[PDB]
RNA sequence: AGAAUUUGGACAAACUUGGUCAUUUAGAGGAACUAAAAGUCGUAACAAGGUUUCCGUAGGUGAACCUGCGGAAGGAUCAUU
RNA sequence: AGGAUAGUGGCCUACCAUGGUUUCAACGGGUAACGGGGAAUAAGGGUUCGAUUCCGGAGAGGGAGCCUGAGAAACGGCUACCACAUCCAAGGAAGGCAGCAGGCGCGCAAAUUACCCAAUCCUAAUUCAGGGAGGUAGUGACAAUAAAUAACGAUACAGGGCCCAUUCGGGUCUUGUAAUUGGAAUGAGUACAAUGUAAAUACCUUAACGAGGAACAAUUGGAGGGCAAGUCUGGUGCCAGCAGCCGCGGUAAUUCCAGCUCCAAUAGCGUAUAUUAAAGUUGUUGCAGUUAAAAAGCUCGUAGUUGAACUUUGGGCCCGGUUGGCCGGUCGGAUUUCCAACGGGGCCUUUCCUUCUGGCUAACCUUGAGUCCUUGUGGCUCUUGGCGAACCAGGACUUUUACUUUGAAAAAAUUAGAGUGUUCAAAGCAGGCGUAUUGCUCGAAUAUAUUAGCAUGGAAUAAUAGAAUAGGACGUUUGGUUCUAUUUUGUUGGUUUCUAGGACCAUCGUAAUGAUUAAUAGGGACGGUCGGGGGCAUCAGUAUUCAAUUGUCAGAGGUGAAAUUCUUGGAUUUAUUGAAGACUAACUACUGCGAAAGCAUUUGCCAAGGACGUUUUCAUUAAUCAAGAACGAAAGUUAGGGGAUCGAAGAUGAUCAGAUACCGUCGUAGUCUUAACCAUAAACUAUGCCGACUAGGGAUCGGGUGGUGUUUUUUUAAUGACCCACUCGGCACCUUACGAGAAAUCAAAGUCUUUGGGUUCUGGGGGGAGUAUGGUCGCAAGGCUGAAACUUAAAGGAAUUG
């Protein structure tokens, strides 16, 4: 594993065997959907909405309690972002490293890490263009990449 | 997967790899370079003819100790000089000088034989007559 | 990464059989694996096997009768004509009388003798004896 | 009707010069390699080979080589809770 | 668009546009390349060859051009030029053997200046002429088939015998020896003849000749090993020579030169060169890469290759081809639901097999009239408008692809192979049987022929596509718009109305309306952490050197021993205080982090990262990667700074034969830093990366989980630290040898001849040589890429005994 490292950690979630769950959840699907929508109004990404719903509330899996997954819900309600969440966070990291590099020219493993992050950005963006989420000829051009993530 | 590709669609890779690596073989390299025609006393042929330039006594390699009785020959078709061993007890007397001689390789596809240094050809005929026939007295050299 | 789930399954069975285990676990249990195991089962080379249903790809526990010498995969799945089945059996099988080369055909996954009497051909999956 | 002759075209041999590519080849002199048995000078390596060897790099010296800097043990140490 | 052509076409022209190919290898270079059918070898896969009996193409010394013609850019046609070249009376004129024969030349290398149209065929006005096409013969050890060089007696000794050959006879049984001895047998040769043939030669046949040393005389290689066959004899004495390779030969040579004897193949046997097998030493099958040759220093990454799982399963019914299985009533051989076992098809179970025009008129859904066979569930007639779905040529008609099946196609020869007594055989395609009285008859099969294309069945495997802003499907509905259209209208043409049929669109209906998992794959987020991971700054520590003060007095340094050097002007040593630059001791370990190179004083700032936790998110986004890039010890280069220390160069003192080395004292460069270069190390775990599985154990680092577990802090709460038990990840270790290996050894170097999980790189005896050359990068040093000629029987690995 670890596309850009020699790590081999496994460390994931083990979601339950039950697809209908969990027999102590008395809340309604539409109630969870509206809580998802207002978190998306507050500018939370689907990962953050799912974390909040699991900790603060008893939402084990939004796709289980509701009918479908969180990014699908937000896209249904017009709350989809311009670029996917994971692509946004990779571009954000590349921008942060690049602004570290402009002030630290000797930081060569920062330069090495920036190459890894940008390689991860281009592979992801290539996927998203193939499944037609990003428009074709969408490109991370690395000079005005601060525009689309801030 | 022990190295080499195994995909059903990796035929190009396997054939090119084989092409690249056949250059490591002596025979394939020589044949495809055309070295026998280009860099070889006989221009790739089995036998050649020449004129005896001079008789030589070649001292054999150790641990042997002998004079091997070769001749310097200039090939008719090339002008190249070669050294040819004259095989038998005597038979250097039959060779003389300015005589035409039919030379052959010896059997080591190049690669000078035995204890004879740098000699890779042997006299088979002299003046159109077999050295074997001259050595066994079956025939005589045409004086005129 | 995992490239052939069937190669992994057949390796696990081989390494279990060679050490003397009566059972072996297999993950992740494709249906090609299931059909391959069924061809081995109908010829007595394994015993009863179980599909565990996790909600991802399942697992298999196979029971072993000690009669399997070797099960293997042929990768890549070479295209096999009717008339070059016998050269695969010659290359792979210890004897002409026993042992099976498993193929996948539009008529289904089957051994080479069922392939001979149905007069069908396809790709090679593996062998068993 | 029509020959010699004849204008202009396309086709275009061929030659001259020049350019370029290919193969082969002479060469004072220089510098290598190899073989060739018993040549001269040392003893560099193999033993801790008598300064442990070797790697990269740099300088130096008849010559093998020597020396510095980093590295390896293929070391002469698998070893000091 | 035109021209040209027989005609399409940038074929050409004018105008216009900027295209076309290419890492899936374009373009170029080489070919001791014509292509194919084929050939050699070969277990299978392969490797090499194919100028050459057939097919296609090209050419006629080299070019170009053209005439006649249906057809030629023709060459036993012409024109010109270039090259070569013949005749000449000097004026001129005539040429094209890569047709046949023949010559020269070239070379290792290849035959007669013959006879004939008799056959095969071809041309012509043509039965007739012509044909160096072709056939016949000549040369011919290319290759191939068959297969003489003797066979058989009697006399010599063997001996294997039986009545205990007693001691050998016996009518034993003669295989072997007597350069004896006997009569038989035959073609090699020679010829009457006939046959053969166009005529001949030859073969086949044949009268007469034709073997005793049946001189009618078989050779070529060998006799140490490989490798079958002598230690026989004479010669030679490291010479001559032999020897593919290992090796023989220097006075006993089984190896040379010979004789004798023997061996192998034999009308053939050696030699050279090439090629195939051997070679699993080219590797798909099927090699190797820790140490023998070979894992790129390291990571990213494109093309390539490869890539987790999931979507109709199961059951039942019917048809239904094959073995025998039972008259053995034909002296252990039909027949058959007694069936079984295989194999195909249809139907039903929620089950597409799209479609509207019209002739099928159901294995007749529904049995008016009729069950004249002594009982059965294997055999019925004009049918109650009878789903007229049992095929013809047009769609409100088409997801694409790989794969596999069958068919066909893949000239003949050739290959395999069926038949056939060419006397056999290679061959050939013949032939065979009568009543030979008036001709009868079997053949000239079959298979294979790879890829591509064509038709066809299958629907596993592997891709691909579909309904997500519904722009979705179904359609019995209802509109509208537009298009077309026969019979007709009343005949000819148009405008039309209904009706008919594409298409789109509106508005109603219908529906389970429509999004696979959540990979002990990957990415991302989040949490608390961990680390000598990195950058910038900052701080500290002694020590070294030096300086200044400072006491005291002879030595101090350095070594194995000394010299060199400092020293009564005070050296060394003591003390206080400074300055500079480097380094970061001990703690420091079979411990940590990093892609590797590397990284160890504090603190702050900055960006990053692994592992863990997770009932978070995405959902295949991945693995490995030519090309391409980032990083990359030390040394070294450039320019500043710094220059304490140690210190390639250099100096000097020693040692020694020498010492331009080791040792001693100095000492420039360098060591450090900044800004650029360089890009290499035994850059090493000499071990590519990703994935799975196969054995036991304890320790350890990081994270987590659980103990009415200790411990300090208020006495114990907690937290920390520690203990125990688990768990994920990591650096390693130990035992054993399942298994592997040549071994050393190895939990990977295992799951390998029981050989296939994916993928990248590299090697193919030792040298020459990482050399030369070209290219490219670099300021340079140099780096990357990288041969050959030649030379050689070993080099090498691991282990054993000494
Ligand atoms: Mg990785
Ligand atoms: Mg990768
Ligand atoms: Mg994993
Ligand atoms: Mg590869
Ligand atoms: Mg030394
Ligand atoms: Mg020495
Ligand atoms: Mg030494
Ligand atoms: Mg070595
Ligand atoms: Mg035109
Ligand atoms: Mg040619
Ligand atoms: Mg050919
Ligand atoms: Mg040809
Ligand atoms: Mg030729
Ligand atoms: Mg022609
Ligand atoms: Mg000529
Ligand atoms: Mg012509
Ligand atoms: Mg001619
Ligand atoms: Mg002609
Ligand atoms: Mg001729
Ligand atoms: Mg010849
Ligand atoms: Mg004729
Ligand atoms: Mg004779
Ligand atoms: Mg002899
Ligand atoms: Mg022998
Ligand atoms: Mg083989
Ligand atoms: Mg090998
Ligand atoms: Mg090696
Ligand atoms: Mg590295
Ligand atoms: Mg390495
Ligand atoms: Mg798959
Ligand atoms: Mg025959
Ligand atoms: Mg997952
Ligand atoms: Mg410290
Ligand atoms: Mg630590
Ligand atoms: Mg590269
Ligand atoms: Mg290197
Ligand atoms: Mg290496
Ligand atoms: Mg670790
Ligand atoms: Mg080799
Ligand atoms: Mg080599």
């Amino acid at each position: 594993g670890r596309m850009h490292s020699a790590g081999k950690g496994i460390s994931s979630s083990a979601i339950p065997y039950s697809r209908n769950a969990p027999a102590w959840f008395k809340l309604s699907s539409e109630s969870v959907i509206e809580q998802i929508v207002k978190y998306a109004r507050k500018g939370l990404t689907p990962s953050q909405i799912g974390v909040l719903l699991r900790d603060a509330h008893g939402v084990t899996q939004a796709r289980v309690i509701t009918g479908n997954k969180i990014m699908r819900i937000l896209k249904s309600n017009g709350l989809a972002p311009e670029i996917p969440e994971d692509l946004y966070y990779l571009i954000k990291k590349a921008v942060s490293v690049r602004k570290h590099l402009e002030r630290n020219r000797k930081d060569k493993d920062a330069k090495f890490r920036l190459i890894l992050i940008e390689s991860r950005i281009h592979r992801l963006a290539r996927y998203y263009r193939t499944v037609a989420v990003l428009p074709p000829n969408w490109k991370y051009e690395s000079a005005t990449a601060s525009a689309l993530v801030n | 997967g022990k190295g080499k590709p195994r995909g059903l669609n990796s035929a190009r890779k396997l054939r090119v790899h084989r092409r690249n690596n056949r250059w490591a073989e002596n025979n394939y390299k020589k044949r495809l370079l055309g070295t026998a025609f280009k860099s070889s006393p006989f221009g790739g042929s089995s036998h050649a003819k020449g004129i005896v330039l001079e008789k030589l006594g070649i001292e054999s390699k150790q641990p042997n100790s002998a004079i091997r009785k070769c001749v310097r020959v200039q090939l008719i078709k090339n002008g190249k000089k070669v050294t040819a061993f004259v095989p038998n007890d005597g038979c250097l007397n039959f060779v003389d000088e300015n005589d035409e001689v039919l030379l052959a390789g010896f059997g080591r596809k190049g690669k000078a034989k035995g204890d004879i240094p740098g000699v890779r050809f042997k006299v088979v005929k002299v003046s159109g007559v077999s050295l074997l026939a001259l050595w066994k007295e079956k025939k005589e050299k045409p004086r005129s | 990464t995992r490239s052939s789930v069937l190669a992994d399954a057949l390796n696990a069975i081989n390494n279990a059989e060679k050490t003397g285990k009566r059972q072996v676990l297999i993950r992740p249990s494709s249906k090609v694996i299931i059909k391959f195991l069924q061809v081995m089962q109908k010829h007595g080379y394994i015993g009863e096997f179980e599909y565990i249903d996790d909600h991802r790809s399942g697992k298999i526990v196979v029971q072993l009768n000690g009669r399997l010498n070797k099960c293997g995969v042929i990768s890549p799945r070479f295209n096999v004509k009717i008339g070059d089945i016998e050269k695969w059996t010659a290359n792979l099988l210890p004897a002409r009388q026993f042992g099976y080369v498993i193929l996948t055909t539009s008529a289904g996954i089957m051994d080479h003798e069922e392939a001979r009497r149905k007069h069908v051909s396809g790709k090679i999956l593996g062998f068993v004896y």
